[PDB]
Order: C-alpha cells, then structure tokens, then sequence
RNA sequence: CGAAGGCCGGGGGCUAGAAGGCGAUCAGACACCACCGUAUUCCCGGCCGUAAACGGUGCCGCCCCGCGGCCGGCGCGCGUCCCGCCGGCCGCCCAGGGAAACCGGGAGGCUCCGGGCUCUGGGGGGAGUAUGGCCGCAAGGCUGAAACUUGAAGGCAUUGACGGAGGGGUACACCAGACGUGGAGUCUGCGGCUCAAUCUGACCAACGCGCGCACCUCACCAGGCCCGCGCGGUGGUGCAUGGCCGCUCCCAGCCCGUGGCGCGAGCCGUGCUCCAUUGCGACAACGAGCGAGACCCCGGCCGCGGGCCGCGGGACGGCCCGCAGCGGGAGGACGGCGGGGCGAUAGCAGGUCUGUGAUGCCCUCCGCCCUGGGCCGCACGCGCGCUACACUGGCGGGGCCAGCCGGCGCCCGCGAGGACGCGAGCCCCCGCCGUGGCCGGGACCGCGGGCUGGAACGCCCCCGCGCACCAGGAAUGUCUUGUAGGCGCCCGCCCCCACCGCG
C-alpha cells in the first residue's frame, strides 16, 4: 500500500475536521468534502407527457415547473451505479467534466 | 394475420412447388398458404418427407367442407388462419404485441397441432381431424384447439401487463 | 487474527488473570 | 375492443437475448415492443393504446 | 463482408500510378489490363487477378472526384502584380523609439 | 488543553440506537436485510488522557529554473482594470534527489559526508506479555524484561494467472423451434463379482476406443516337444527416450534488425471497420517475417479438342441508388461463391516402449512349436447404439426411379442353398384388418433342413412358441438448404458373421 493519490481521495485544504452527511442511496456518513456532488435540474412533468399537460391547461402563459436537487453519493454507492468509473492510472489525473 | 401476408395468387394445381422458401427472412410472405398448411401437416417426425401423401389429405379434406359448409375450402382455411394467432403475448415478464407473419405461423402450426393431437390413437382418420380443425377454428367456437391455445395465450398476456 | 480483537482477547486474559490473583 | 397500429419504424432489438423490438407506429407517436419479425408498414393488433413502452 | 488484404492494395497502387493512362473507370478493360506482361505484372493466378482488377478499379473512380502534379508545381511559382502589402497606440511608441517617426 | 466511546453526581428525553426481543434467509445464522426497543446520544459540575489524534513527514534559520489559481493588507500606473510588494493556502514542474513509488514551498543544496536543539530505531517471534513502581472510582494509562524459538519477515516495482471488477466483441452458446437421449427389450464397451485363466491399455481430452477373438491372432491358463499325442523375448519402465497423435486451439496470435526509455526484471514497435494483429487512420519509433489470407481438391454454368475425360473461360463487393467499408435493388448458372485439405510461436511428467530390425537402462534365458481351455463366463451400476409402443399404421398383389461403381445363364430345392456353363427402399395404385396388447411389438424357447471350416460353440432358412413395452421422473445432447428427420445401398476388418465405423 504506496500512496495512490496527491489528495489522499478527498478534496481538504487547511483545515482539521469537516461537516458530515448522508449517503441518498445508503445513507452512510461521509465528510462532506469526500462525498461524491451532482445537481440536476428536470420537469416535474416528464418530457413525454410535456405536451398533453400544456395542451389542457387553462392559465394563459403557464410554464411547466421544474426541480432542483442536489444528489450526494458515497464512494461505494457512486461506482455500483456507474456515477463514477475505475479509471487508467493517466486517466485518473484528468478533472475534465 | 394480413391480407399482406397470405398469399392468395400465387398458388398453383397442386401445393407441390420445390420452392426455396425459407433462403431469405421475408421470402415466405409470398409463399402460398395451403402449401404452407402441407409443409406443417408432415410434422410428426416418423412422417419428415412424405410430402406426396400430405398433399393428398389435404386434398381430401377439402372435399368435406364442400359437403358441410357448402362453400369454397380455400376461403375458410383463409377464415381460420386469421382468426386463431394470438395478437398478445408475454415475454419479469411484460406483455408485448405479436408480429403479423408470427400469427400466421402459430396458426398454422396449431391447426395442424390440434388434428394431429385428436387423431393419435383414435379410429377417426387424421384427414377428417382436420375437417374438424378447420371448420371449427373459421368460426370462433371454444372445441377448436388452436382458440383454446390463443385464449391461453392471451389470458397469461393480460395478468401480465 | 485482527489485530483489534486479539488486543480484546488479551485485555479479558489479563483482567482474568487480576481477578485469580486478588483471591489470596 | 382492440386497435390498428401501424409501423413507422424500428428502433432495435430490445431484451437480453435478441426477441422483442422496439417499434414507433401511428394521431401518435406511440412506442412499443413486439415478439416477431417485423418490416416496415406492418399493421400490429394493439389492445390498449394507453401503455407506451420504457425508454 | 470482402477486406481487401495488403497485398491487394500495395499491387493495386502501383498499378494505378504506373498505368494511370491505360484503365478507364470501368472493370473489364481493367481486367485486360492486369494481364499483361508488357505493362509487367506477375499474376501469378486468377482468382487473385480478378481482386487486383477489381481493387484497380475503383481506385480509378476516386482520382476523378502525373496530370495532378504538373499544375500543383505550375501554381506554387505565380507571383501576381501587387505586393500585399500595398491605426496604432503602442507601436507608435516604438517607431519614435527608434527612428524618424 | 485534548475527537468519539466510557465513568461519578444532578437534569432532560424528539431522533437514531450498543444490549435484549422478534420476522425472514440459510445445511446452520446466535450475522448481514425487516420491525420493536435499554444505556447512550443533549445540558450542568467533575474524572479519564486515548485514535490511521495522518502530511503515516518534529522545531528554529539560509539559498533555491520557472508557469499558473485563490484569500488578506498595501503601493504605482493609465481609463473597473493593470503591474508589483509582504503574508497564507493550493496545482504543475527543468535541475537535483531516491530502491523505487514519487519529492521538488523538499524528500534538493550530502560517501564532494560537520548551522543549532529535542525525541525514536537496530532480523522475525515470544510481547507490549510477566514482574515491580506511579497515576485512575473503574475501565485503563505510563514505564517495561528474560528463558526459549526461528531463516527469513518486510518495502517498492515487472510479467502472468485469477476476480460473485468495469468496458468492448463473439459461437447452435442461448433465443424461436425441430429431433432426440434418460423409462422397455436388445447389440456392444466399462466397473465390479466369479474363475485354473476369465491377458492387458485409457477414467471435457477413458467407456462401437487400441479395423470382425471357434484354431490362428495371443499377450492369459493345464499339460507336452526342440535348441494328452551372445541370440532372441509384445517381460518391465511413456516419470529414462525418439517418432506419431491428442489437447490448450482452429484461438488470432507470435516475433526480428536499427533507434528510444529504465540501475534492472521489462517497455515501445505490437479510434473507425472486417470472419479475422482483415484493413483505414494516427503515433518514439522506422523497417521486415511467420500465422490469416493467398494456395490445393470437389461441385454447379459456357467454349476449343478428343472419344463421357482434359484443356480453358466465368464473379470482381464489378453495376445503379442511400450514407476502409455497413445497407437496399438488378442482371446472371452461381452474390459476396459453397463443402473439405493444410495448419504459427510456446507448451502438457495426457497416450503409445504391446506396430516395427526405433531405443537406453533393468530381468529372463519369459525363446519357437503342438493339443485343449479362457479373453464371450454374471445378483448388479453406468456410456455409444438398435428395434418399438401403431390407422400419418400393419399386411397381400401390382408399378416404377438412384449414386459411391458393378457379372449372370441353366437346371434341382418352400426356402436357405447346391450341381452344371458363358460374358434399392421409401413412394404410387388396388384391396384386407378396425382401436381390441388386435392381424401392434418379436425377445425367449422346441423339433427340423443347410453353409463355412481339420474342427460349431458361428451364421442362414422352415414350422411352432408370442416377453417387456400405451411415448417415458430428476436430468440431459445435436442442429439453419437439398440442411434436420425418414429410407435404403456399398466398402473395411472378414473361414462364417454388423445392431459398427468410412462413405
Ligand atoms: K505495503
Ligand atoms: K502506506
Ligand atoms: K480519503
Ligand atoms: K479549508
Ligand atoms: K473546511
Ligand atoms: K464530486
Ligand atoms: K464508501
Ligand atoms: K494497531
Ligand atoms: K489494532
Ligand atoms: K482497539
Ligand atoms: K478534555
Ligand atoms: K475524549
Ligand atoms: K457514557
Ligand atoms: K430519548
Ligand atoms: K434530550
Ligand atoms: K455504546
Ligand atoms: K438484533
Ligand atoms: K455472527
Ligand atoms: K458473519
Ligand atoms: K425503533
Ligand atoms: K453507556
Ligand atoms: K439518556
Ligand atoms: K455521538
Ligand atoms: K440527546
Ligand atoms: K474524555
Ligand atoms: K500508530
Ligand atoms: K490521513
Ligand atoms: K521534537
Ligand atoms: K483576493
Ligand atoms: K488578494
Ligand atoms: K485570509
Ligand atoms: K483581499
Ligand atoms: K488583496
Ligand atoms: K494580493
Ligand atoms: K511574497
Ligand atoms: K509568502
Ligand atoms: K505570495
Ligand atoms: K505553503
Ligand atoms: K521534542
Ligand atoms: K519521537
Ligand atoms: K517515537
Ligand atoms: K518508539
Ligand atoms: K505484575
Ligand atoms: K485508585
Ligand atoms: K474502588
Ligand atoms: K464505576
Ligand atoms: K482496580
Ligand atoms: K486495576
Ligand atoms: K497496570
Ligand atoms: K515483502
Ligand atoms: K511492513
Ligand atoms: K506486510
Ligand atoms: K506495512
Ligand atoms: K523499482
Ligand atoms: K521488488
Ligand atoms: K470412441
Ligand atoms: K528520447
Ligand atoms: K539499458
Ligand atoms: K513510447
Ligand atoms: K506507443
Ligand atoms: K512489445
Ligand atoms: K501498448
Ligand atoms: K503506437
Ligand atoms: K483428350
Ligand atoms: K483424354
Ligand atoms: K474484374
Ligand atoms: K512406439
Ligand atoms: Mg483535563
Ligand atoms: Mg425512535
Ligand atoms: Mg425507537
Ligand atoms: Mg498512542
Ligand atoms: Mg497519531
Ligand atoms: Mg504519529
Ligand atoms: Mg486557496
Ligand atoms: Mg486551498
Ligand atoms: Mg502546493
Ligand atoms: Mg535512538
Ligand atoms: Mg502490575
Ligand atoms: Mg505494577
Ligand atoms: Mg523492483
Ligand atoms: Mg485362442
């Protein structure tokens, strides 16, 4: 066991201690800045019936709403549902979204 | 079961043809459908080949529509190949919808399931079996076996939506 | 064995071991 | 009460082992899987068209 | 489901750039043309012919969309003419640093 | 001073929840998953003093190629910006360092070794144990041996193998089906049992396999000749060997010269497509080779020559549309030709010494031959097969067609077969039987008549006798066009004889 990464697997600068939160798949605790962030935003409709709503509306001018939520995954959780991938050893030093 | 499926005019004097029916994947939707109905009869396994002899108790079951229906045995054969093949299936299983040449050759296969079943062992011949067969899939009635097997179908199709 | 449970054997060996030497 | 549809296109082949395709027929759009082979222009048997296919 | 191996193709080539004048875009003067043993070509069997011919061909009908490098030489060497060559606030700065400007 | 858990005395009590209880799962489940729940989790006053308490990196000071991001303060400049300075937190990185991973704001300035101070280690175990001491309410903490045992433990890195790891492909492996086998009788091989011997090899890749056992073969048993009536040696050892075969694998894989990287084991060379390391295109690699393909055999269609065989033509992803190549049409005998042969580098203690005058080393003088017997003996369990269980059938009479290439005339005889001479079945048609283990099925047995051969125990024919079997449990195999299945025919071993294999 040599080290494997420059951050050690989390993203701590200067500090001692960091906030905890909750696996949404398994809630586990994790730190906050080792656990795995993503935000989305969807229609509350889904796209398939976004014109049959629209079409029977009776407000003038309605827009279809939307959601915004912020999904946090452990480590464990984020690579079985392939929200992250086991990379090559160059690939792993890439941060390109 | 379309009129895009059953081949009316291309039949011939005999279902014999000595067509290479099956080299290509849709090529059979423009094979004849009593030639097809005698490609099916000759499947019993002590019964491969003897094509020759198909062709005669499919002739002679003809004869006896003609005497009971009093109309055109190409057209009730026609009848009763639509109305059996079921039209839903079940394939965790979800129900899913059935292709045209599929129900075209699950009818056709029941029909001669159906007579070849009710023949085994029996003094009743296997011709007159499929007089039976045919006259009785054409209307809808419940003592055909290929409604039965459509019904079957259709009954597991529907607890599985 | 882990390291972890063999400290655990070895502290319940040696609060045992107190225990029989108190009687006398 | 059953229903003519009609084959728009083909989108694949759906399950595990091949079988099922997934169809776009005909005012809809609607999407669905069938058992056998299908060409283009073919006339399906629907039995509701209220269930519309996954993906 | 027919991959034209190397072999094919290496042959195919000099073909075409040795005969180019010879092999009209269609196969059986193409054909006649891969038989020869003035236009030297060693065959040594049909069958092997026929691929060779039958790669010859189309590369034929991919030059049209040597005569292709005696203008590309002929248009590297025009000088038109004019000269090409016929507003600033740094620059400025640097021209009276240097001369008469 | 000191996370969390824990302890003493008060308070409070939502949530979650050690312990405990209960529902599943499972061979078991005292666990994982579900449900209920005590201490605890929160406040106050104390105690305890430990964590992967981590940057696994002590503190102060100096020098140190560069390119960026963010945070705080300040200063100059233009007209928010822009360039600096100090202090902090980060990323990349030339040199240098190092066993390397990597460090590089040091892990640099160090075998060319010396700025100051404090702490810790000296192969692996025993052991952070015994004992003594101090501290603590306790749980503990701090300090901390020896006898004895052992040849390695360990670090970082390379190639392979494997993974209930991810990704990309693929095959009658599955899908949709067909035909079966496993159940009955029976042929044959195997194990066991028996025996004077029932000679022996092999356990996906052993078990209709080592080309048809009356003698011979023949290796085995009971007797008997030779040199009743060295020389040999199928002796051993395929774990001492050659050669041939099988298998990994019909998988797409292997590998060289010069250059480049590393102390070195090694590495490089070595996305879109195709049956394919087949190709396009890109690249610290450039250029070659093997395997693939090409090649050989067969068969479809057409010409010249001979008298059908033997010499050539023919097809190429070539044409036309739609987007190296995937699709859809067309003509043509054939459409991406089809069925076979061959078959890389590296290997496996599969097989074979019993095929040889291949053969080392052991042991026998167990050589050669003759008569008779065994290899086939049978409570029983297995593998490959054959014949059925019927009417889509059985029977009687008639009709008529093959290919691998190939004799049949005349009399006797129910037949089987003999003495004497010379150059196809299925299927079709017409009848019979009538759902009854019946006229389905033909094993077992009882007389006869023949053939082979020195010799039946081998095989054939005739009459009679008419078993089990009503479609087969748990399981299980093969297959995509002249294909599955059905039907027969021929050759091989062969005195006779196929339920076998090659066709
Ligand atoms: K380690
Ligand atoms: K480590
Ligand atoms: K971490
Ligand atoms: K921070
Ligand atoms: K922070
Ligand atoms: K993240
Ligand atoms: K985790
Ligand atoms: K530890
Ligand atoms: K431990
Ligand atoms: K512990
Ligand atoms: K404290
Ligand atoms: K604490
Ligand atoms: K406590
Ligand atoms: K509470
Ligand atoms: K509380
Ligand atoms: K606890
Ligand atoms: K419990
Ligand atoms: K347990
Ligand atoms: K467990
Ligand atoms: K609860
Ligand atoms: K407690
Ligand atoms: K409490
Ligand atoms: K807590
Ligand atoms: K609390
Ligand atoms: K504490
Ligand atoms: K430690
Ligand atoms: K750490
Ligand atoms: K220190
Ligand atoms: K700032
Ligand atoms: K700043
Ligand atoms: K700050
Ligand atoms: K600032
Ligand atoms: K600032
Ligand atoms: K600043
Ligand atoms: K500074
Ligand atoms: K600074
Ligand atoms: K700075
Ligand atoms: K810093
Ligand atoms: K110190
Ligand atoms: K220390
Ligand atoms: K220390
Ligand atoms: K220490
Ligand atoms: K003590
Ligand atoms: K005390
Ligand atoms: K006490
Ligand atoms: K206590
Ligand atoms: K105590
Ligand atoms: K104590
Ligand atoms: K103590
Ligand atoms: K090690
Ligand atoms: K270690
Ligand atoms: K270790
Ligand atoms: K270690
Ligand atoms: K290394
Ligand atoms: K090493
Ligand atoms: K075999
Ligand atoms: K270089
Ligand atoms: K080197
Ligand atoms: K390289
Ligand atoms: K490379
Ligand atoms: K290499
Ligand atoms: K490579
Ligand atoms: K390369
Ligand atoms: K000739
Ligand atoms: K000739
Ligand atoms: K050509
Ligand atoms: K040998
Ligand atoms: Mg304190
Ligand atoms: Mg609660
Ligand atoms: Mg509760
Ligand atoms: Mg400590
Ligand atoms: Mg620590
Ligand atoms: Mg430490
Ligand atoms: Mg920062
Ligand atoms: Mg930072
Ligand atoms: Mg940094
Ligand atoms: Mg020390
Ligand atoms: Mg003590
Ligand atoms: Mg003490
Ligand atoms: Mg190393
Ligand atoms: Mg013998």
């Amino acid at each position: 066991m040599p080290v494997k990464r420059r951050n050690n697997g989390r993203s701590k600068y200067n500090c001692g201690h960091t906030n905890i939160v909750r696996c949404q798949n398994c809630h586990r605790c994790v730190p906050k800045d080792k656990v795995i962030k993503r935000f989305t935003i969807r229609n509350i409709v889904d796209n398939t019936i976004a014109d049959d709503v629209l079409n029977a509306c009776v407000i003038q001018g309605f827009a279809i709403p939307k959601l915004y939520n912020k999904v946090q995954y452990c480590v464990s959780c984020s690579i079985h549902n392939h929200i992250v991938r086991v990379r090559s050893r160059e690939d792993r030093k890439i941060r390109t979204p | 079961s379309l009129e895009a499926y059953i081949s009316i005019d291309n039949h011939s004097f005999v279902p014999h043809s000595a067509g290479r029916w099956s080299a290509k994947r849709f090529r059979k939707a423009k094979c004849p459908v009593v030639e097809r109905l005698t490609n099916s009869l000759m499947m019993h396994g002590r019964n491969s080949g003897k094509k020759l002899m198909a062709m005669k108790t499919v002739g002679e079951a003809f004869e006896l529509i003609n005497l009971y229906t009093g109309k055109n045995p190409v057209q009730v054969l026609v009848d009763a190949v639509a109305n059996s093949g079921p039209r839903e299936d079940s394939c965790r299983r979800q129900s899913v919808d059935v292709s045209p040449l599929r129900r075209v050759n699950i009818g056709i296969y029941n029909i001669a399931t159906g007579a070849r079943k009710a023949a085994f062992r029996k003094v009743r011949p296997f011709a007159e079996c499929l007089a039976e067969e045919i006259m009785n899939a054409a209307a809808g009635a419940d003592k055909s076996y290929a409604i039965s097997q459509r019904n079957s179908v259709e009954r597991i199709a529907v607890s599985n939506r | 064995m882990r390291a972890k449970w063999a400290k655990k054997r070895m502290r319940k060996l040696k609060r045992k071991r107190r225990h029989m030497k108190a009687r006398s | 009460e059953p229903i003519n549809a009609r084959v728009i296109e083909v989108l694949g082949r759906t399950s595990s082992r091949g079988g099922i395709t997934q169809v776009k027929v005909e005012k809809r759009q609607i999407i669905r899987n069938v058992i056998g082979p299908v060409r283009k222009d073919d006339i399906l048997v629907l039995m509701e068209s209220e269930r519309e296919a996954r993906r | 489901g027919k991959v034209r191996t190397k072999t094919i193709k290496r042959a195919a080539r000099k073909i075409v750039e040795n005969n180019y004048e010879s092999l009209k875009p269609k196969d059986f003067q193409n054909n006649k043309a891969i038989c020869s043993k003035r236009n030297v070509a060693i065959i040594p069997s049909k069958r092997l012919r026929n691929k060779v011919a039958g790669y010859v061909t189309t590369l034929m009908n991919r030059v049209v969309k040597r005569l292709q490098e005696e203008e590309r030489e002929r248009r590297d060497n025009y000088a038109p003419k004019k000269s090409e060559f016929d507003v600033s606030g740094a620059t400025q700065q640097m021209i009276d640093s240097i001369g008469f400007k």
